[PDB]
RNA sequence: AAACCAUAGUUAUGACGAUUGCUCUUUCCCGUGCUGGAUCGAGUAACCCAAUGGAGCUUACUAUUCUUGGUCCAUGGAUU
RNA sequence: AGUCUCCCACCAAUUCGUAUGCGGAAAACGUAAUGAGAUUUAAAAAUAAUUGUUUAAAUCAACUCAUUAAGGAGGAUGCCC
């Protein structure tokens, strides 16, 4: 008669206090991706590595990563530590957590995406619950 | 509101003169600090205890917040305060606390040894009491002597933004930390940001994730940042502004013009506070009867 | 003085475990000591006199308190049912119609004109006011009132741990330990004001007119007032905990 | 409020690597083929640098770091290869963990770490060991018959 | 009491003959799983999905443990128990479980495909469900397919010896065996160590810490572990003789 | 050469899971109300830890960092 | 927890042979009625233990000290009667 946390949202943004940089070098989403995994094999080894996440809603400098609820620990302190140094730009980037949810509800613009994210899961929520 | 009591500043002796660059990256640091979100920010001076100090005072405090610090607050929109770290080993016979604390506002001191330990805590009249988290701890730290400090006064700082240096740096912050907290019970701990560029800044979760992560609660964290750091302030605002926590100079009549918050109204080369007559007799006593 | 320490060294291998410790933790005493373990008539008169006057003025001072205590409401509630809202009204009418209840009534009118004035020169001396502002001593002045007098005094408690009690101004009449005592006026409000100490800030405002109109922005605490040194200094003083002032920055 | 320790007896053991010569199938045979002897170059700074680069290796930085503050070997001998190392009761797991994954020495191979004995005192510690000595012998005595 | 179950045996193919030298290494690695500390062993056998099938009932096994293990089974005391898995990729090659259920006692698969895992979730008469832990999952694994096989019996098992084979396959190995703890809620997990050599096996200690570090509470671990493959093999035994 | 003895006994009192009960707040219902019932949540604290046993006294504790009972010539509002 | 006190062998008695407000083996132990007291006091501060603040000093509340030996009978007063 309890609720099984699958896993919880993090709203990161790289934050680097240099515009005549970024607005010259691009951001993609290969490149969060990179530094996510150069961040944990340099804070952890294999244990900080082997996190379960996702990319979704990746925009300029604005990403949102899903992580288990186990391990949000691990990967809160690990996402405050790191800072990149010599990945794809000249000047060093690093990440704040803007804020932490753990039932879908945030308020950002009005978009779409957050719809059809919540579409899905909302016909494998009752899916999940159902069987 | 959040309180950040560990700014560096770009100098150690008074034989060093801080360059245009140093100032700007703390003017560009303070500018990060407050977008993000901050409410205050002490700014460090560390010093070492052995050299001999200038016989002066109007020469004793490099920092000058009217005249540049001044001139970007209006922009900006907080306050800082000029803090002192006293690095003592030995116990030698150059001592002369009674014009540096007078001078600045808060008084810390960073010891090395355990005789300087003892005399800080027990008679050296100080703040914060901070450990060297770069170098090893000096011995073994007991239990009674930091709850009897603790409830006389000097609470422990543990400074998060040293772990962002080097390397193998965190391991002994670490370890440092995890005793001082074990040590100290968990109640006189204040947490400070370390960082001499805004590149090493992080925000309020972070900072709580990275302290949950070492072993301290949350809620007792933003406990801590939220009042610990707020009457701290007030000690070393207080024991030097006014006198023994008898007569205070600084009239609250709402709620901003405070010993703490109003920075400005106070008269700071004198102790009064000109401010045009607003209490005669001849008005109500019942302030929601009285009035204008 | 080595054999003997071998020998009780020996010694002690055979009783204890690790023969070498007593030495270390110094428990072997090198000594045990053995002995048995070891004009004034007048003085006594003012004495008893001032003894006396003491004992009187308290009661006195709590009947005062009393009756004025119990005049109010009367004073009150006659008024409310009169039909009275004036002061000036309500007073000539107890004094025609009333005479014994108006001798126990006290007039602020004339507390306000002897007490504050004699209070304002007082300070004034005692401070160094002077038409110019630049011979000043910050410190020195904070001690100075630290040691200072406030009998007769006004003051206003502008910060409380109660909502109720801030906005009051009044004249004491005596320095208690515990409680405040003020006296506060109104349209139809004589209230001797007994307020606690315990969680309360208050400030007394200094007039300054010489050629401008300023006045010093100074105040006390109450929570830190009653470990005060009375009229003279060299008192050892302790640091509490400078821990139960949250109520100064919160609100 | 107090310092809670917790020892862990940990044991090496050799397994008998040779598919060209056919063994004896019993107890005390493998007993005694399992618990040959360790070799010469076997030390306590050997030990500790080899598990300490291990759990850096594992787990990672912060996870050496939080277990390396009160990771020390107290007793060990190479004769009968039992040792006894030191660790808090909060990163006990992760220093039986980091036992398990020990792959190997810098110059001898072939070796398997095996936890025996966990808890937070000596005494009960050396307790068990001599009773798991007085318990090898009693299969020796039988098999040599 | 400790339940091992997936011990490997050196043969893929059914042409594939057993070698001398492969019995002696499995035999070395039984003696040093016994040294450790067990008490019931259970090897497993591969086998292809594509392969073809013998029409035979007293060759399906080519392990007699009687003639082989029969000895060392009176002497050091312990057991040995027949399992094997299916190596299923997409429904083809196959319609054949009512004749391999009789000989062996324990039924496992290896789903690698999408269809795959819908196909092992449907119709297969399987006891244990295994996964390819060394190289990367074949999709994700969901709640949907994951609660309704554990709801009916059929648990999820862990190769904690795929780790120690090399250095690259631990972070799969990690970042697939953690995927699994997160799906499956961790009701119905069984572990087993599928190592060929006497230096990949380890005793109770290191297994459990290993397993409460990487997602496993220590009550699920012991309680599933113990209770679930004496089940397993309780199940497998009755549908033997029965 | 032992006297070796604790409904914890020599600084051990571990790891999680589940259930009931308490405080306030969120809503519903019968009949205002009920040690009323049912969800949506948070909290179950702080002071501190035995080393042979018992009694007395003093000193630390409970602020969104669990609670309970009463008193107050303490103040704040309303009726007579 | 605490540098506090005491019991953990007896002694028709150089052995606190102590019928002393009550209870108690003892306690630098609990509590009850009355009067007084504040470095001008029996004693607390601004020339044995414990406590960050460490009794009071309008009234109440709290601390300290100074008195009240157990049981039975007669008279007087006050209450239900
Ligand atoms: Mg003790």
């Amino acid at each position: 008669k309890k609720t099984f946390r699958e896993w919880q949202y993090f709203k990161l943004s790289i934050t680097s206090f240099d515009q005549d940089v970024d607005d010259a070098h691009a951001i993609d989403q290969m490149t969060w991706r990179q530094w996510l995994n150069n961040a944990l094999k340099r804070s952890y080894g294999i244990f900080g590595e082997g996190v379960e996440y996702s990319f979704l809603h990746v925009d300029d400098k604005l990403a949102y990563i899903r992580v288990n609820h186990a391990d949000k620990d691990t990967f809160s302190s690990s996402i405050s530590t790191y800072i990149s140094t010599d990945e794809l730009v000249g000047s060093p980037l690093t990440v704040s957590i803007l804020q932490e949810s753990s039932s879908l509800r945030l308020l950002e613009v009005t978009d779409d995406d957050r719809l059809w994210l919540k579409k899905v899961m909302e016909e494998e929520e009752q899916d999940c619950k159902c069987i | 509101m959040l309180v950040d009591l560990n700014v560096p500043w770009p100098q150690n002796s008074y034989a060093d003169k801080v360059t245009s660059q140093a100032v700007n990256n703390l003017i560009k640091t303070l500018s990060t600090l407050h977008m993000l979100g901050y409410t205050h920010i002490a700014i460090n001076f560390t010093v070492n205890h052995s050299e001999k100090f200038p016989n002066d005072v109007k020469l004793l405090n490099p920092i000058d917040i009217k005249r540049r610090f001044g001139e970007l607050m209006d922009r900006t929109g907080l306050k800082l305060y000029s803090r002192i770290t006293l690095i003592i080993d030995d116990p030698s016979k150059g001592q002369s606390l009674s014009k540096i604390s007078q001078a600045f506002d808060i008084v810390a001191a960073l010891p090395i040894s355990e005789k300087g330990l003892t005399l800080s805590t027990t008679n050296l009249d100080i703040d914060l009491l901070t450990f060297q988290y770069g170098s090893r701890l000096p011995t073994f730290l007991k239990h009674k002597s930091i709850c009897s400090c603790v409830n006389r006064g000097v609470k422990l700082e543990i400074v998060y933004g040293y772990a962002l240096r080097d390397v193998q740096a965190r391991r002994q912050f670490v370890s440092n930390v995890r005793s001082v907290i074990r040590s100290s019970r968990s109640r006189g701990i204040v947490i400070g940001s370390g960082a001499m560029s805004p590149l090493e800044c992080r925000n309020i979760l972070g900072v709580t994730s990275l302290i949950k992560n070492l072993g301290l609660p949350s809620d007792r964290c933003s406990k801590a940042m939220g009042d610990l750091a707020s009457l701290v302030l007030l000690n070393g605002r207080l024991r030097n502004k006014s006198h023994k926590q008898t007569i205070v100079t600084g009239g609250g009549s709402g709620n901003g013009d405070d010993v703490v918050n109003d920075v400005q109204g106070i008269d700071d080369v004198q102790t009064i506070k000109v401010v045009k007559r607003s209490m005669d007799a001849e008005q109500l006593g019942h302030a929601s009867k009285r009035h204008k | 003085d080595r054999t003997q320490t071998f020998i009780k060294d020996c010694l002690f291998t055979k009783c204890l475990e690790d023969p070498e410790k007593p030495f270390n933790e110094n428990r072997f005493q090198d000594t045990l000591l053995l002995l048995p373990t070891d004009e004034s008539a007048d003085k006594q008169l003012e004495k008893r006199d001032y003894q006396r006057i003491n004992k009187n003025s308290k009661i006195a001072l709590r009947e005062y308190i009393n009756n004025c205590k119990k005049n109010t409401k009367k004073c009150l509630k006659l008024a409310y049912e009169n039909k009275i809202t004036d002061k000036e009204d309500l007073l000539h009418y107890i004094e025609e119609k009333h005479p014994t209840i108006y001798e126990s009534l006290p007039q602020y009118v004339d507390f306000v004109p002897m007490y504050k004035e004699l209070w304002i020169n007082y300070i004034k001396e005692l401070l160094n006011i002077t038409k110019n502002l630049k011979t000043f001593n910050g410190s020195l002045a904070l001690l100075k009132l630290s040691m200072a007098d406030y009998n007769g005094a006004l003051l206003r408690v502008t910060k409380s741990k109660n909502k109720t009690l801030i906005g009051l101004q009044g004249i004491v009449i005596w320095d208690s330990q515990k409680f405040f005592i003020m006296i506060v006026k109104g349209n139809i409000i004589d209230e001797i004001k007994c307020i606690p100490k315990k969680g309360t800030v208050f400030q007394f405002e200094i007039p300054i007119s010489d050629d401008d109109d300023s006045a010093l922005r100074y105040s006390i605490l109450g929570d830190r007032f009653k470990y005060r040194s009375v009229d003279r200094a060299g008192r050892k003083f302790k640091s509490r905990r400078c821990d139960d002032m949250l109520y100064y920055i919160q609100n | 409020v107090r310092l809670k320790s917790r020892y862990i007896l940990f044991e090496i053991i050799f397994p008998p690597t040779d598919t060209n010569v056919e063994e004896s199938v019993s107890k005390a045979d493998i007993l005694l083929s399992h618990h040959r002897a360790s070799p010469a170059d076997v030390s306590i700074k050997s030990i500790l640098q080899e598990i300490r680069r291990s759990l850096s290796l594992n787990l990672g930085d912060y996870g050496s770091a939080k277990c390396n503050s009160l990771l020390q070997l107290k007793y060990f001998s190479n004769k009968t290869s039992t040792g006894i190392i030191r660790c808090h009761r909060e990163d006990c797991d992760l220093v039986i963990m980091a036992l398990m994954l020990m792959s190997k020495i810098g110059d001898v191979d072939g070796l398997i770490v095996n936890p025996v004995k966990v808890s937070g005192t000596i005494k009960k510690i050396e307790q068990f060991a001599m009773r798991r000595n007085s318990k090898i012998l009693n299969i020796i005595k039988c098999s040599q018959s």
